[PDB]
């Protein structure tokens, strides 16, 4: 993995296109709440989804993740991330921040760049959650080059171009998401443009303080999606 | 063609041409000889000057490995010096052992397999040098030459550089003239003749000479360069043989 | 040579009946038509509008349908040739003939031309040491040098075509000459939108419409086959004698024809 | 036309050449000049400096090893630096193991034994510069030449790099003269300085584009850069 | 189709000299010296509005009194600053005193040389070299507010002031024309804005850029989103006047 | 494929068939037999220049006070094999308390050649060998090696570019008296049969220096010198 | 040239010599039959009398032997190229003939063509290696779909054919440029049953005959094997001087297929299970 | 071909060959009722002289609650079992409880990309079937591939036309489909996909899981030739 004469890298002008194939997901930064939302294969028959590895994953009592792209190269990070979580709670006696492990894993995706015979990932991820003993939301986005950012909304996947600009006709800085019913309406009113099917093809999750995690049924989705399946009419 | 690109790739002919290219590198170097006298050995070498700015007599090309040895080379200046720095510690790790100086067959048996090791692998450069050494042990006189394929044989005389064709036939013209035995001092005359006789392949340029011998008789079989009128006695002589 | 050239017989291909797109199509009318509407505007800011364009391939996805629609609209000449028909046994015959167009383009200020599938002319500059085939390479040089030796551009217009570019076409094209290297490929919805926007004209759908689900699930395909999709419903009508227009048998054609050309579908790996 | 024997090092030519090396030695040809010479008692370093713009400070050309040694380089700094930091250990090691302080010429005969340990192993390039070493010991003063080859030689005075033949020629014009100098380094120094004007492609030396630093049978190593060299221009 | 440690017939290496134009893809990053203080400036390359540009950090703080600004490829340089922080603090231990700048910065450019025969006894880390370069600013009590420049080829120069990146070849010319000895600090807190307003692809905001001074009295200081804005009006106090 | 020790497209090893031919650089032929309670081994000794010290030249080595060997190949390649022999005798008896046989020690160095065909850091060796010894349990015996690992005894054999010239000539002999080895006791009085057979079958006449000799005497191995050969040559005074 | 042209000497085949093939005629005649039988009927809707069609399937079928009979019971002409004869060892000969080709059928609307093989005009790629043949596939397709082809597609339907499908240019097919394709698979057993009824019409008041008792057994692909076994069955009777024939003499003729049904030797390589 | 790097457009050169290569291999299916489990495999060869009787190749076990099936190399899979076996009982000398699967695969297949990730070494030409039970999630079923991504299912195939064969389970499978009501689907799932419709009890291999022993014990029952030979008649082949 070397430098082209166009200031680029061959293998990494490539890799981040891999994440542009697979599933599509997003979260946001509500007024006082934070949420995620992702994708599933409807029509996957002869199967029980209780036990499949969810695109969501949890890392601590109070933080979670949502990958995209590959699935193998995702599982590895959670492990060595989990280590740093339930180790950082020990030596220093305080739990994590959000930026710490983000700063960490921002570094590991180049420790697996600059060496001999090591591919980078077909992975891009983001995180979300509230710091301990605070209230302000925090979410950070990642990609194999290591550059960790803080997007108020971030999506990686298929048909995502207009999705990357769909929010900008929808979100307002000085008009943030009021409540969950609208902020989740936001969470779904984005993703549904690529869904092209019912509720079965997705999975979502949410955070509130002091580790108030929830996951919502296929049926709870069929409560609210109808309300805009009713309001996609007038 | 396509097999002539790296070490350790034999040919259908049954060879690796790469070292055979090394022979032309050492062909691109200075003249150098060393003679088996009646009681020791001799060393003498070509040392060409480019500009006057080069100092005389501060830039020897002979190297010593231990007391009872002299060694020279021709071609690649550094590479022929490396194995000396291997030589200078090896025998030192042999006088370490039975507390006696080292034989000359001990030398090549502890060198002539070394350079071989730099022709087994696809990761190193064959020592593009031909090399001489000599001296004395309990047994008596010895002499040897090396070639970069590890080989070596006990000669009465040798030659390298582009001073090959002159000296070889000349020594053929010498030996029959004097097979009875040639003592130390006398060859120091007749040696420096040959270098003045062998520069004619490169008589565009200039040089100055450098000589060393070692006698069981004279110097207790120790190594001792030349520095004195004895050298000047020979250059005054060697001009006559070309006169 | 002249015989094939003057194809003044535009079909009933109806420009603006086609429902494809706009921006491309203004881009040509802006390239061509509006320059023939009030070109003083180019003289206002002092513009030399372009010397024709080049679309790309993506076959069966709307290479030409506009073009004969433009011919239906052309309001000028229209020309048509083939390089394979242009070439001959002897040396420089066609090259001697290739010159003879531009004077026949010098015929008119309303001087325009389509060209037919260059893929055997000017493809790529192999050395062609292997005999014979240097004729092609000897011919393209007879054109491009003729094209821009010393030309006021004389409304010496052009529009070209192919099916694949990077397969060929290394150096022939140059900007200004052909500034607009432009595209046609699948819309990802608008085949659903305006294609049957056209084909709703004749048919009745004699029980319903059903069109709210006779639709695209981001299905990789080419809407050109939609003119099969209309077909076989009528046939399957008459595989069972339906003189009317159904929506139910219409199902099969996508389930039948779109199902043949299968893809790998290896996306049990990017989840 | 396209020598495939141009890749890694170890590949000899079909004529006895290492095309990496020969194509390296032209580097210093694209580098600048730094000259030097000696009497029987005093030796000199000299170096044009090569500046970036009208704002920057200047690229350096001289470094001290230790109290009785200095040097000067040509072409590349970074691969040339480490050799300086290298032999400091091999000049401290002397003055702590022995205290019988360091003779100059063995350093070169150490230094040649370094680069050769970098040519004949896969990976690694030569320390591709030429450079000039100076100093004093019990044996008088000595000057040296360096090649990334390994060749190092005891010279009276020489030159390096671009435009250098003009200055190189003054020395053969003058080697009868400057060898007989002693205890009077001032006029000695301006020998090269006048002589390297032969190189000036109208850049017209200044207070600061030049660096000089010398040694003697008495002097420890001293540098004359900054603004002290109004003496000479 | 070249490698790392192989020369050319021309001598000019390929990869490192190719590493000397990746910077020209990146952002802009300028710092200018005044004999009573030095400035630093940036171009965020903010791509979308929803983003919260407090998180993007093209500017750092080594200590209470030294800062730097990375340009080109912001990712990789995030590593090397932790090197500098280690040697700074380490030198703050063995001597109980802040370090000279030139003692530090030799180290950093002694790091990026590690891709083959680094300092004395260096195992070759860094399969490839750092595709990033940066500027160093701060005081030590021997030479003055000696700015320093670093580039991954493994050399440093000292400057009055210059630039990097996108606007390099053009912008510096104005700086080459318009620096001298006897200027102020805040004139340099605003002269950059005359420049950076040139080579931004949109009208300036208080959030496109941000600034940070440096002073032997207080030490290090980043400004706020608004305290850039007030001086821009001060620039428009001259852009509207003249 | 034609530069390394992978398996060929069809399934030979082009880098190895070369190595057999890397031996034939010298135009040299050697020979091996079994005595009654002794053995013999010989080869040409060419000297196409005047200045050598043929005191020094040799291919026939000395590994114990028991055994010996020979080479028809490049001697630099030989010496690395030569040295590794002396080692691999010692470490045997130091671990078991008795001298090194031949049948084993070939079975070592034959194992060794394989892991020069099974890896690629290594250059193989363009030589072959014919070890010679008595054995207190097996008697007079020899063993041959290739660079691959094929090692086998021989009641009597030879090697060089010109095996066909003589190897037929020997098989014709045993089809004339029909026993394994010779019915003659003293080594001194059977070397004549060797040198009688070389020049006659297809070989060229020889002189004093032209040849060299080894004998694996009972509890003794050793070479021979000038008059020791010249005398043994003058056995031809009677025939 | 008119040697390629159709014939006043039609072959003598028929699409009821063709047992087992029952459905395909209904699926493919109409595009070749109906709207050209009744354009006013089709023009009642007038969707698109499509361009030609294509047939894919292995050998053993008689796709040819189908195409021989369709040229009987036509109302139209049936020309033949004698596939790949059109090309010559030159360049200019390509496009002119194709120019000559279409026009030869413009003058005959109720008339169509035949290919057998398009393995030799497939999958054009070029970087210096290629050939003039790729030049001609364009202009035919050009004059297939251009200002002058739909007037043929007003007058014409056509067909292509081969035995290997996916080894050609997809840029050929704009579906609509070819509006329908079909498989000619190998037969069923009972589909094979009525076959031998066709060709063995040689029994002589014989008995003990179980025509079903052979596709009883077969797992082949061809229908022609029904002839290959039948044709050499009578050879036995031909040699033994008795014209008559039976089941068992007819059955061991599969012994000739004992090679074909078993010529495919097998590897023992259990590298992977 | 430099296993590490990607395509010019985000793909791999090797590994897409591997899970496409394994399609050459045999068949191994695996299903589940709410009552019990079935497995099957068709041996690549069923010649007569060799020891197809005790030929335990496609179906191995790991402990007294688990069984698997195999698809790929004889050897490069033959080591993983000796590996993973240890990671089972080495779970036990720490904790002394029985092992769950959901730790195993997630803590096993991550070895896979470890050889895609570095070393220049090839990945593993292997895919698995899984089967077993824990007291916390009931009966179970899982699969794998040379990548590492694992997927839970109710019934699956691999190998020859597994995409085709997976259809054959699509319509017929039932939620409460019992064991003896589901077993016959398997060999019927194979009775169609076979190359040799001429079918032999010899050619295949079989396994079972139940909870047959009262007091909630289970049975890693594996079935011998003449048994399944007679079972074969039950669905009515001959
Ligand atoms: N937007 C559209 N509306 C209607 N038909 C379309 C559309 N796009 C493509 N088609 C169909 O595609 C077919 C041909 O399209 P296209 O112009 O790409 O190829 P072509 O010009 O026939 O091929 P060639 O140029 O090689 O002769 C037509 O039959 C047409 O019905
Ligand atoms: N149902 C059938 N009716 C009549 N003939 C058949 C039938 N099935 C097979 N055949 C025979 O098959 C032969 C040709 O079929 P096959 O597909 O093997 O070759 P082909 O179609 O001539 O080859 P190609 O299509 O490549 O030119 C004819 O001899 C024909 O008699």
């Amino acid at each position: 993995s070397i430098f082209s004469p166009d200031g680029h890298i061959f293998q990494v002008e490539y890799a981040l296109e891999a994440v542009k194939r697979g599933t599509c997901a997003v979260g946001v930064k509500g007024k006082n709440c934070v949420v995620l939302g992702c994708e599933r294969r409807s029509t996957l028959k002869l199967q029980d989804t209780r036990i499949t590895p969810s695109k969501v994953s949890k890392i601590d009592s109070h933080v979670v993740l949502s990958f995209s792209g590959l699935n193998a190269d995702s599982r590895i990070l959670i492990e060595k991330a989990r280590v740093e979580a339930q180790s950082h709670r020990l030596t220093l006696e305080d739990p994590v921040t959000v930026e710490y492990l983000t700063r960490y894993v921002a570094g590991v995706q180049q420790r697996y760049t600059q060496s001999g015979g090591v591919r980078p990932f077909g992975v891009s991820t983001l995180i979300a959650g509230f710091d301990p003993r605070d209230d302000e939301p925090k979410l950070y986005q990642t990609e194999p080059s290591g550059i960790y950012s803080s997007w108020s909304a971030q999506t990686i996947g298929r048909n995502s171009k207009t999705v990357r600009e769909f929010l900008e006709k929808n979100y307002d800085r000085k008009e943030p998401p009021a409540t969950v019913e609208e902020c989740v309406k936001l969470t779904v009113r984005s993703l549904l443009e690529v869904v092209q099917t019912g509720a079965k093809n997705i999975e979502i999750t949410v955070v509130k303080p002091d580790s108030d995690i929830v996951a919502l049924s296929s049926e709870e989705i069929n409560q609210y999606v109808t309300q805009i399946e009713q309001e996609k009419q007038e | 063609t396509g097999y002539d690109l790296s070490n350790s790739v034999f040919s259908p002919d049954g060879r690796n041409f790469q070292v055979e290219y090394a022979v032309k590198a050492v062909e691109n170097g200075t003249t150098s000889i060393g003679i088996k006298c009646n009681d020791g050995v001799v060393f003498a070498v070509e040392k060409l000057i480019t500009s006057k700015l080069l100092v005389p007599q501060k830039n020897v090309k002979i190297q010593v490995v231990d007391r009872h040895i002299g060694c020279v080379y021709s071609g690649l200046i550094p590479d022929g010096r490396h194995l000396v720095n291997r030589g200078r510690e090896e025998a030192a790790s042999f006088k370490k052992l039975y507390k006696t100086p080292i034989p000359i067959p001990a030398f090549a048996d502890r060198l002539g397999q070394y350079v071989q090791a730099h022709t087994l692998y696809n990761s190193v450069r064959p020592f593009g040098v031909s090399t001489i050494f000599g001296g004395v042990d309990k047994n008596g006189a010895h002499l040897y030459m090396l070639e970069p394929s590890g080989s070596y044989w006990g000669y009465k005389g040798a030659a390298t550089g582009k001073g090959r064709q002159s000296a070889k036939a000349e020594l053929e013209k010498l030996v029959d003239h004097h097979p009875e035995g040639l003592s130390a001092r006398e060859a120091v005359k007749q040696a420096a003749k040959i270098i003045y006789l062998a520069h004619e392949d490169n008589k565009e340029k200039d040089f100055e000479l450098e000589i060393s011998w070692c006698s069981l008789s004279e110097t207790n079989g120790l190594h001792k360069f030349v520095k004195g009128d004895l050298l000047q006695e020979a250059i005054d002589f060697a001009q006559k043989e070309i006169n | 040579m002249v015989s094939v050239m003057k194809m003044d017989k535009s079909p009933t291909e109806s420009y603006s009946d086609i429902g494809g797109l706009e921006s491309q199509i203004q881009e040509i009318k802006e390239s061509v038509e509006l320059p023939l509407t009030h070109p003083e505007l180019y003289e206002e800011m002092g513009i030399k509008p372009p010397k024709g364009v080049i679309l790309y391939g993506a076959p069966g996805t709307g290479k030409t349908l506009l073009a004969k629609a433009v011919a239906n609209q052309t309001s000028a000449t229209f020309l048509r040739i083939v390089g394979s028909e242009l070439i001959q046994k002897y040396l420089g015959d066609g090259p001697r003939l290739c010159r003879q167009i531009f004077k026949v383009a010098g015929e008119n200020a309303p001087s325009i031309v389509f060209i037919d599938e260059i893929d055997a002319i000017g493809t790529k500059r192999y050395d062609s040491n292997s005999g014979g085939e240097r004729e092609i390479q000897r011919t393209m040089l007879e054109l491009l040098n003729q094209l821009d030796g010393f030309d006021d551009r004389g409304d010496v217009k052009v529009i070209m075509a192919t099916n694949k570019i990077e397969t060929l076409d290394p150096a022939l094209i140059r900007p200004g000459r052909i500034d607009r290297k432009i595209l046609f490929e699948n819309p990802d919805l608008s085949t659903k939108k305006k294609i049957l926007g056209i084909h709703t004209s004749k048919m009745n759908l004699s029980e319903d419409v059903n069109l709210e689900t006779l639709v695209t699930t981001k299905d990789d395909l080419s809407g050109a086959d939609i003119q099969a999709m209309c077909t076989e419903a009528g046939l399957l009508a008459l595989r069972e004698r339906r003189m009317q227009v159904t929506a139910e048998d219409f199902k099969q054609a996508k389930e039948r024809v779109m199902k043949n050309k299968v893809e790998e579908n290896l996306e049990g790996l990017y989840l | 036309f396209r020598n495939n024997y141009d890749g890694d090092t170890v590949t000899f030519s079909p004529t006895g050449r290492l095309f990496q090396v020969e194509y390296a030695l032209e580097a210093i040809k694209q580098g600048s000049v730094t000259v030097g010479l000696r009497s029987n008692t005093h030796a000199v370093l000299v170096a044009l400096k090569r500046n970036a713009d009208e704002l920057s400070s200047y690229q350096k050309k001289i470094i001290k090893c230790d109290e009785h040694m200095g040097l000067s380089l040509a072409g590349l700094a970074p691969d040339a630096r480490v050799l300086s930091n290298y032999l400091r250990q091999q000049c401290n090691y002397s003055s702590l193991v022995f205290n019988r302080k360091l003779a100059v010429e063995r350093a070169g005969h150490l230094l040649c034994d370094k680069a050769q340990k970098n040519t004949q192993s896969y990976g690694g390039r030569p320390y591709g510069v030429g450079l000039l070493i100076i100093g004093y010991d019990k044996s008088g003063a000595h000057l040296l030449e360096f090649q990334p080859s390994g060749n190092v030689t005891e010279l009276y005075g020489t030159a390096i790099g671009a435009r250098s033949q003009g200055a190189k020629t003054y020395l053969e014009r003058t080697l009868d003269t400057f060898i007989k100098i002693d205890g009077n380094p001032d006029e000695l120094i301006k020998a090269g300085v006048e002589a390297i004007s032969q190189s000036l492609r109208d850049e017209s030396l200044t207070v600061d584009n030049l660096s000089i630093a010398i040694v003697g049978k008495d002097t420890p190593f001293t540098i004359y850069d900054g603004e002290a060299v109004a003496k000479y221009i | 189709d070249r490698g790392v440690s192989t020369f050319s017939p021309e001598g000019r290496l390929f990869q490192v000299e190719y590493s000397l134009e990746a910077i020209k893809l990146g952002s802009t990053a300028i710092g200018i010296a005044t004999k009573e203080g030095v400035v630093l400036g940036v171009e965020k390359r903010a791509t979308s509005p929803l983003l919260e540009s407090d998180s993007i950090e093209k500017i750092v703080e080594i200590d209470r009194h030294i800062g730097c600004a990375m340009s080109g490829l912001t990712a990789d340089a995030r590593s090397m600053i932790e090197h500098a922080r280690t040697a700074a603090v380490t030198h703050n231990l063995y001597y109980d005193e802040d370090i000279n700048v030139e003692s530090l910065t030799q180290s950093v450019c002694d790091l990026a040389l590690r891709f083959g025969e680094g300092a004395s006894g260096e195992e070759r880390l860094m399969s490839r070299p750092f595709g990033v370069a940066l500027l160093i600013a701060g005081h030590d009590a021997d030479d003055g507010y000696q700015l320093f420049h670093a580039e991954p080829s493994g050399t440093f120069y000292r400057y009055n002031a210059k630039a990097i990146g996108s606007g390099s070849e053009g912008a510096q010319a104005e700086l080459l024309n318009e620096w001298h000895s006897s200027l102020t600090l805040k004139e340099a807190e605003l002269l950059v804005l005359k420049i950076l307003k040139q080579v931004m692809e949109e009208k300036l905001d208080e959030n496109n850029a941000q600034l940070s001074c440096i002073t032997k009295q207080d030490g290090f200081k980043i400004y706020d989103n608004e305290k850039t804005a007030e001086l821009i009006k001060e620039l428009k106090e001259k852009e509207a006047a003249e | 494929d034609r530069h390394i020790t992978i398996f060929s497209p069809e399934g030979r090893l082009y880098q190895v068939e070369y190595a057999f031919k890397a031996t034939n650089q010298t135009n040299i032929n050697s020979l091996a037999v079994r005595g009654k309670d002794c053995t013999v081994v010989i080869s040409q000794k060419k000297v196409p220049d005047k200045l050598l010290d043929p005191t020094t030249v040799s291919y026939i080595f000395c590994i114990s006070r028991t055994i010996g060997m020979v080479v028809n190949g490049p001697i630099p390649d030989a010496r690395n094999a030569a040295l590794r022999a002396k080692a691999e005798a010692a470490e045997f008896r130091y671990k078991y308390g008795y001298d090194m046989p031949c049948d084993v020690l070939a079975k070592r160095m034959a194992n060794l050649s394989q892991i020069y065909t099974q890896r690629a850091y290594m250059r193989p060796l363009g030589v072959i060998l014919t070890f010679v010894s008595v054995d207190e349990e097996l008697g007079p015996s020899i063993y041959k090696t290739d660079p691959a690992g094929y090692y086998v005894g021989y009641k009597a054999t030879a090697t060089g570019p010109k095996q066909q010239e003589i190897t037929t000539n020997l098989e014709n002999h045993f089809k004339k008296s029909k026993i394994d080895h010779i019915n003659e006791e003293s080594w001194e009085k059977v070397v004549e049969f060797a040198i009688t057979h070389m020049i006659d079958a297809l070989g060229t006449e020889f002189s004093k220096n032209d040849l060299e000799v080894g004998v694996a005497t009972k509890d003794k191995f050793f070479t021979l010198s000038a008059e020791n050969i010249e005398e043994r040559l003058v056995a031809i005074a009677e025939q | 040239l008119v040697s390629l042209m159709m014939v006043e000497k039609v072959p003598d085949s028929t699409y009821d010599m063709v047992g087992g093939l029952t459905k395909q005629i209904k699926e493919i005649k109409e595009v070749i039959e109906l709207p050209v039988k009744h354009p006013e009927l089709f023009e009642s809707l007038g969707i698109a009398q499509p361009k030609g069609v294509i047939l894919y399937g292995p050998p053993g079928t008689g796709k040819t032997l189908l195409a021989r009979a369709v040229a009987h019971h036509t109302d139209c002409k049936f020309i033949r190229v004698s596939g790949a004869e059109l090309v010559q060892k030159y360049i200019g000969e390509g496009s002119r003939m194709v120019r000559e080709l279409f026009v030869m059928a413009r003058e005959h609307a109720p008339s169509i063509i035949f290919m057998d093989e398009i393995d030799s005009i497939g999958s054009t790629r070029v970087e210096g290696s290629g050939g003039g043949d790729s030049e001609v596939q364009r202009t035919m397709l050009e004059l297939l779909n251009q200002l002058d082809g739909f007037e043929t597609s007003k007058n014409i339907k056509i067909i292509m054919a081969t035995n290997r499908l996916d080894i050609l240019d997809p840029a050929l097919l704009r579906p609509g440029r070819i509006d329908r394709k079909i498989e000619f698979p190998p037969p069923s057993v009972a589909a094979r049953a009525e076959i031998l009824r066709i060709h063995s019409r040689k029994m002589n008041l014989t008995r003990g005959i179980n025509l079903r008792k052979v596709a009883e057994k077969m797992n082949g692909c061809s229908g022609a094997d029904v002839k290959g076994v039948c044709t050499e069955a009578g050879m036995y009777a031909l040699r033994e001087r008795r014209i008559h024939v039976t089941q068992e003499d007819f059955e061991l003729a599969v012994g000739k297929v004992m090679n074909k049904n078993q010529e495919t030797a097998i590897s023992v390589a259990k590298l992977f299970k | 071909s430099r296993t590490t790097i990607f395509s010019p457009e985000g793909r791999l050169y090797q590994v897409e060959y591997a899970l496409e290569s394994i399609s050459h291999a045999g068949t191994a299916i695996g299903i589940m009722a709410s009552d019990g489990i079935v497995l099957a495999a068709e041996r690549k060869v069923t010649s007569t002289l060799l020891e197809q009787d005790t030929s335990t190749e496609k179906l191995y076990k790991l402990n007294d609650k688990i069984a698997v099936a195999v698809a790929g190399l004889t050897a490069d899979a033959e080591i993983l079992i000796n590996t993973a076996r240890i990671h089972a009982q080495n779970y036990l000398k720490t904790y002394n409880e029985d092992i769950p699967v959901e730790i195993l695969v997630r803590r096993l297949s991550d070895i896979k990309q470890g050889y895609t990730q570095h070393g220049g070494l090839r990945p593993f030409g292997v895919s698995f079937i899984y089967a077993g039970y824990d007291d916390r999630y009931g009966y179970q079923l899982y699969t794998s591939n040379p990548s590492g991504n694992y997927t839970g299912w109710k019934a699956i195939s691999v190998g020859a036309n597994t995409s085709a064969a997976q259809t054959l389970l699509q319509m017929d499978y039932k939620d409460d489909m019992k064991v003896d009501d589901a077993i016959e689907l398997a060999l019927k799932t194979l009775s169609k996909t076979t190359d040799s419709s001429a079918l032999t009890y010899d050619r295949l291999e079989f396994a079972t899981i139940r909870k047959g022993a009262n007091d909630g014990e289970v049975y890693q029952k594996i079935f011998k030739p003449q048994e399944i030979k007679d079972i074969l008649v039950k669905t009515g082949i001959t």
